[PDB]
């Protein structure tokens, strides 16, 4: 019979999801809060 | 006023062939051929370049990259003659004869 040669591949990628501002953001509010509770 | 701007192809039918001829090549091989083709002639005017192409099969490469005004000058590049042999010889055997490395016999 007739095998089919192979065959070939063809890609097409995504955006990738960092999502680390929000840690720094996290960070930065706790800090927020240390300072605010001190000053009282 | 621009000066010239030179581009040397090398082995121009690895990835330019006439279309539709080739099959399972997912897309990737019938779409360069337009963009080259579309990028050396279009309808902006182009007056600085030289392109230039080299190859082992002339008669599978694209018709419609051939005509003038793309590609106009096609040449041959064959085996030489009793004088071009002469002349070939003549060429490699410059330097030896130049510091007496090269005997009187030959």
């Amino acid at each position: 019979m007739a095998e089919d040669a192979d065959m070939r591949n063809e890609l097409e990628e995504m955006q990738r999801r960092a999502d680390q501002l929000a840690d720094e953001s996290l960070e930065s509010t706790r800090r927020m809060l240390q300072l605010v509770e001190e000053s009282k | 006023n621009s000066g010239l701007h030179i581009i040397i192809f090398d082995e121009i039918d690895a990835i330019c062939k006439q279309r539709g001829s080739m099959a399972g090549s997912t897309g990737v091989h019938d779409t360069v051929v337009n963009q080259l083709l579309s990028k050396i002639d279009g309808v902006e005017q182009l007056n600085n370049i030289l392109v230039i192409g080299m190859t082992n099969r002339p008669d599978l490469i694209d018709e419609a990259l051939l005509r003038p005004g793309r590609l106009e000058v096609k040449m041959e590049i064959g085996l030489p003659d009793e004088k071009g042999r002469l002349q070939i010889l003549h060429i490699h055997t410059a330097r030896m004869r130049g510091h007496q490395l090269l005997s009187a016999d030959v």
